DNA sequence: CGATGTCTCTAGACAGCTGC
DNA sequence: GCAGCTGTCTAGAGACATCGAT
C-alpha cells in the first residue's frame, strides 16, 4: 500500500514548483506517518523504506516548511522504535551548523550538506526547533535511565555514556550554529539547561571513578562549557538588535528575551560544583580539562545617555 | 411552588438571572422548613459563576439557624456547586470567623477532597480556626458523624506533623469530643485508629 | 484485589488511561471466578459509577456490560439494586443512560420488575419540561422500544 | 571578627530589605528620600566587602558569599521599581548608586572563582545562586533602562577575573 | 495550582510596481 | 493613457514558554 503512495510522493515531489499542490504534498506524508505505524518490527521492508525515507531526503531539497516538519515527524517516528536517533540528531546538526553561520563569525565552516532538505530558509525554527524537540525526547529518556541507574548495571552505563557522548556532539555542534531571534534562541538555552541537570549522573556517582565516565566530563569539559559561554556573549547584542524594533510597555520584552541566561548560568554551575564533590572523593583531579568560569559586567553609557 | 415549577420547566437565562436574584432575596425570610426546597433548586437547576458568590449569599443567610438532612442531599445531588463552595471557603474564612455551617459544609466537601484538605492545610498554616465552634457542632450536629468522613481530617495531622504541631493537638481535641456521644461501633473504629496510632509511627503520636 | 480495583477508578481522575485499563481487567477477573464476593463487586461498582460526571467514566458502564454478559444473573442475586440508579437522568444522560441500558437490556427483558421501574421513571420523566430530563427521556425510548423483540 | 561580619552584614541586608517595597510614581518628594537610604547602604556594603580583603579567613568568605547574594536579592526585588519611575526625575545620583554598587558586588564574582580554586566543599556551596543573581542584577538594569527608553546606553561586557583583592 | 500572550506561519488582499 | 501584474500587510489558527497563584 505504501509503495503506490510513494510512488506518488516520488512523482510528486520531483515535480516542479508550480505543480506541487501543497495540500496533497501534507495529506500524503501523514498518510505514510500513519499508515508506517502498523509495519511489523520483524520485517526487511522496514529497512528498505527506512533507507527511502533517508535517502529522499538526503537527495530532495523541498522550500515548503510545514512539508520538511511533517517529513521529519514520520523519519523521527520510526527512527525511534529501531535504533538510537541520536545518530540521525547528530547529521541534523551537522547541516544546520554547515548551513547557517557561525556563533563566533570569524572561522567558515565547510559547506557540506548531509540534507538537501536544509537549505538558507529552511534551517529557521521549522527544523532547528524539531531537532531540539528529540534532543529533549532523547535527554527525558536518559533520566528514567539515569534513575534506573540508580551485574545489569553495567550495560546500563555503557549505553547512557555512549548516548550521551554522542548527544554532547550534537549540542556542540548546534549551540555553536549562528541561530535567528525568536524562540529558537529560547529553546536552546532552556534545552541546554536540562542536559547540565549531567548533574544526576554525576550525583549517583558519589556512591563509588570508572575510565569512561573521566571521557564523559572531559568531552562535557572540552565540548560545551567553553561554547556555551559564547552563546550568551551573542544573544546579548541578538536581542539588542530585535528591542529596537519596538513600535518601529517593553519591559515584556526584555524580561523574557533574557530570562533564560540566569537559569543557564545556575545549571552550569550546579553541574560544577557536584564536580568538586567527586573530585575530592573519588582521589582524581578531573578539572584541568576545563577552563575557569566567566562572568560578564556592564557599565553604562552616560556619555551617550541622550 | 413557583420555584418548583421552573424547575420542572426549561431555563431560559435572561428570565432566569432575574428569578434567582429574586429567589436569593426571599430564601432566609422563610420558615426553615421552607426554603430548603428553593435550596435544592438553586443547586440542582442553577450553575454559573455569579454561584461562587450566591452560595455566599446563602451562608449568610444560613448563619444564625445553622431532620434537616434535605439540604446535605440537595449539596450531594451536584458537585460543581461544591467546588464553588470550596472556592468561596477559601475567603469566607479569610473574613469571616469560620461559622460552624462553614466546617460543616467543609467536611460534606471532603467526604464528597485534594482541594478540601489544601484548603485545611492553608489555613491551618493561616488561622488555626478555633475549634471551639466545631466543639458546639459535635456537641449538637452528631447525627453525621460517619467516622469514614472525619479519618481523613484525623489523618491529616499526619501530613500536619512536619510543622504547626499545635493543630495536632487540636484534631486530638476533637476526636476526644467526637468519641463521648454515640455511635459504639464508631467508637470501637475510633479505638482501633489509637492502637493503630500507637503501633505505627514515632513516639510523637503515640 | 477489590478494595485495590476501587482506589484504582478513584485515581484514575496515558498513563491514567492504562490505570483504568488494568482496573477494569482486575475487576472483571475477580467478578469471574469469585462467586461469593461478585454481589460485593456489583454493588461497589454501583456505587462507584454515581457522582462521577467531571472526569471521563465511560469505565464504569463498559465494565458493567462486560461483567454482566459474563454473568447477568448477579444483579438478580444482587435483588435488583439498579432501581435506584434511574435517578441519573439529572447528572449526565447524555450517553451514561444510553450504555447502561445497553449493558442492562437482558436484565430488564429478563426481570419484569426492573421493565415496570423503568417504563414509570420514564414516563415521568418525559412531561418533565426540561431539557435535559427531555433528552434522558427520549434517549431511553430509543432503546426500551427495542429491549422488546417481537420481528419474529 | 566573623562573628562581628555576620551580624553587621545581617542586620544592613535586615534594614536594607525593611525599606517600603515598589511603587509606581505614587508619591513627588519620595523618590528622592529614598535614595539617599540606598546610597548609604551601598556605601556600608562597599566598605564592609573592603573590610574582606584583609580577613580572607573561611568563616568570613561563607558569610560574605550568602549576605551578598541576600542583599543584591533584596535590592533587585525592591530598591529597582523605585529606580524605574526615579531615573526620570534623578539622573546622576541613580547613576552614582548603580556605579558604587557595581564596584561592590564585582568583588563577589572575584571570591566564587577563588573558592572554585580552592575546591573548598563547604563553601562553594553558595556560588551557583549567587552568581546566577548577579546575572539578574546585570540584566535587570538593562529592564530599568528600557523602562525610560535608553537602550543603546547599555553595555553588557565580559568581567576579569581576578584574585581576592588580586589577579586572575 | 495553569489562563494567557507571544510567535513560526500560511493566504489574501488591494495596492505598489510592474505595466499601458 | 491610465490600463496590467505583482507582495508586504493583515487577520487565522495552533504550539509554546511563563504566564501567575488556587
Amino acid at each position: 500500500q505504501i509503495r503506490q503512495f510513494q510512488r506518488s510522493l516520488v512523482n510528486q515531489l520531483s515535480s516542479a514548483e508550480d505543480d506541487f499542490n501543497s495540500k496533497e504534498t501534507q495529506l500524503l506524508i501523514t498518510i505514510l506517518s500513519t499508515l508506517s505505524k502498523l509495519l511489523d518490527p520483524g520485517s526487511q521492508q522496514f529497512l528498505q523504506f527506512l533507507t527511502w525515507t533517508v535517502k529522499i531526503c538526503k537527495e530532495n531539497a523541498l522550500e515548503d516548511l510545514s512539508c520538511c516538519k511533517g517529513l521529519l515527524t514520520l523519519l523521527f517516528s520510526l527512527h525511534v522504535l529501531y535504533k538510537s536517533p541520536v545518530s540521525l540528531l547528530r547529521e541534523l546538526a551537522q547541516d544546520i551548523h554547515a548551513c547557517l553561520g557561525d556563533i563566533d563569525q570569524d572561522v567558515e565552516i565547510e559547506s557540506r550538506s548531509h540534507f538537501a532538505i536544509v537549505n538558507v530558509k529552511t534551517a529557521a525554527p521549522t527544523v532547528c526547533l524539531l531537532v531540539l524537540g528529540q534532543a529533549d525526547k532523547v535527554l527525558e529518556e536518559v533520566d528514567w535511565l539515569i534513575k534506573r541507574l540508580t551485574n545489569q548495571t553495567q550495560a546500563l552505563e555503557k549505553g547512557v555514556i555512549l548516548q550521551l557522548g554522542t548527544l554532547l556532539t550534537v549540542f556542540h555542534e548546534l549551540v555553536q550554529t549562528a541561530l535567528p531571534a525568536g524562540s529558537c534562541v529560547d529553546s536552546l538555552l532552556r534545552s541546554l539547561s536540562k542536559t547540565y541537570a549531567l548533574t544526576s549522573l554525576i550525583k549517583h556517582y558519589i556512591q563509588a571513578v570508572p575510565g569512561r565516565l573521566e571521557k564523559l566530563v572531559k568531552l562535557s569539559g572540552s565540548h560545551l562549557t567553553p561554547q556555551c559561554y559564547s552563546f550568551i556573549t551573542y544573544v546579548q547584542n541578538i536581542h539588542s538588535e530585535s528591542l529596537s524594533f519596538a513600535e518601529e510597555t517593553v519591559m515584556a520584552k526584555v524580561l523574557r528575551d533574557t530570562k533564560p541566561i540566569p537559569n543557564l548560568i545556575f545549571a552550569i554551575e550546579q553541574y560544577e560544583k557536584f564536580l568538586i564533590h567527586l573530585s575530592k572523593k573519588s582521589k582524581v583531579n578531573l578539572m584541568q580539562y576545563m577552563k575557569l568560569s566567566t562572568s560578564r559586567d556592564f557599565r553604562i553609557n552616560a556619555s551617550m545617555l541622550d | 411552588p413557583i420555584l418548583d415549577a421552573l424547575s420542572r420547566l426549561d431555563l431560559d437565562a435572561e428570565l432566569l438571572a432575574k428569578v434567582r436574584q429574586s429567589a436569593m432575596t426571599i430564601v432566609p425570610s422563610v420558615k426553615l422548613e421552607d426554603l430548603p426546597v428553593v435550596i435544592k433548586f438553586i443547586l440542582h437547576n442553577v450553575k454559573a459563576a455569579d454561584a461562587v458568590e450566591v452560595i455566599s449569599d446563602l451562608r449568610k443567610s444560613l448563619d444564625l439557624s445553622s431532620l434537616f438532612d434535605v439540604i446535605k442531599l440537595a449539596v450531594r445531588f451536584q458537585k460543581d456547586v461544591s467546588e464553588a463552595w470550596i472556592k468561596a471557603i477559601e475567603n469566607s474564612t479569610s473574613v469571616s470567623d469560620h461559622k460552624v455551617l462553614d466546617l460543616i459544609v467543609l467536611l460534606l466537601i471532603h467526604s464528597t477532597r485534594k482541594q478540601t484538605e489544601k484548603v485545611l492545610r492553608s489555613k491551618i498554616r493561616l488561622g488555626c480556626m478555633p475549634e471551639q465552634l466545631m466543639q458546639n457542632a459535635f456537641q449538637n450536629h452528631s447525627m453525621v458523624i460517619k467516622d469514614f468522613f472525619p479519618s481523613i481530617l484525623s489523618l491529616a495531622q499526619t501530613f500536619l506533623h512536619s510543622a504547626h504541631p499545635a493543630v495536632v493537638s487540636f484534631g486530638s481535641c476533637m476526636y476526644k469530643q467526637a468519641f463521648a456521644v454515640f455511635d459504639s461501633y464508631c467508637q470501637q473504629e475510633v479505638v482501633c485508629a489509637l492502637v493503630t496510632h500507637v503501633c505505627s509511627g514515632n513516639e510523637t503520636e503515640l | 484485589l477489590v478494595d485495590l480495583g476501587f482506589s484504582l477508578m478513584e485515581s484514575y481522575e496515558m498513563p491514567a488511561q492504562q490505570a483504568c485499563k488494568l482496573g477494569a481487567s482486575i475487576l472483571l477477573e475477580t467478578f469471574k471466578v469469585h462467586e461469593p464476593i461478585r454481589s460485593d463487586i456489583l454493588e461497589q461498582v454501583l456505587n462507584r459509577v454515581l457522582t462521577k460526571a467531571a472526569s471521563p467514566v465511560s469505565h464504569f458502564i463498559d465494565l458493567l456490560s462486560n461483567i454482566v454478559v459474563s454473568a447477568p444473573l448477579v444483579l438478580q442475586n444482587s435483588s435488583s439494586r439498579v432501581t435506584e440508579t434511574f435517578d441519573n437522568l439529572s447528572f449526565l444522560p447524555i450517553d451514561t443512560v444510553q450504555g447502561l441500558l445497553r449493558a442492562v437490556q437482558p436484565l430488564l427483558k429478563v426481570s419484569m420488575s426492573v421493565r415496570d421501574s423503568l417504563i414509570l421513571v420514564l414516563q415521568k420523566a418525559i412531561f418533565s419540561r426540561q431539557l435535559d430530563a427531555r433528552k434522558a427521556a427520549v434517549a431511553g425510548f430509543l432503546l426500551l422500544l427495542r429491549n422488546f423483540k417481537i420481528l419474529g | 571578627f566573623p562573628v562581628f561580619f555576620r551580624v553587621m552584614m545581617a542586620q544592613l541586608e535586615s534594614s536594607v530589605k525593611s525599606i517600603p517595597a515598589g511603587k509606581p510614581s505614587d508619591s513627588g518628594e519620595v523618590q528622592l528620600e529614598k535614595l539617599l537610604k540606598w546610597n548609604i547602604a551601598v556605601r556600608n556594603f562597599h566598605i564592609l566587602i573592603n573590610l574582606v580583603k584583609v580577613f580572607d579567613s573561611r568563616p568570613v568568605l561563607s558569610i560574605c558569599l550568602k549576605y551578598g547574594r541576600l542583599f543584591v536579592e533584596a535590592f533587585l526585588k525592591l530598591a529597582m521599581p523605585l529606580l524605574d519611575h526615579s531615573f526620570k526625575k534623578h539622573r546622576d545620583d541613580v547613576q552614582s548608586l548603580l556605579k558604587t554598587l557595581q564596584l561592590s558586588t564585582r568583588q563577589l564574582h572575584h571570591m566564587c572563582g577563588h573558592s572554585k580554586i580552592h575546591q573548598d566543599l563547604g563553601l562553594t556551596n553558595h556560588v551557583p545562586l549567587l552568581k546566577k543573581s548577579l546575572e539578574q542584577f546585570v540584566y535587570r538594569v538593562k529592564a530599568m533602562l528600557a523602562f525610560n527608553h535608553c537602550q543603546e546606553a547599555f553595555w553588557v561586557g565580559v568581567l576579569k577575573n581576578r584574585d581576592l583583592q588580586g589577579e586572575e
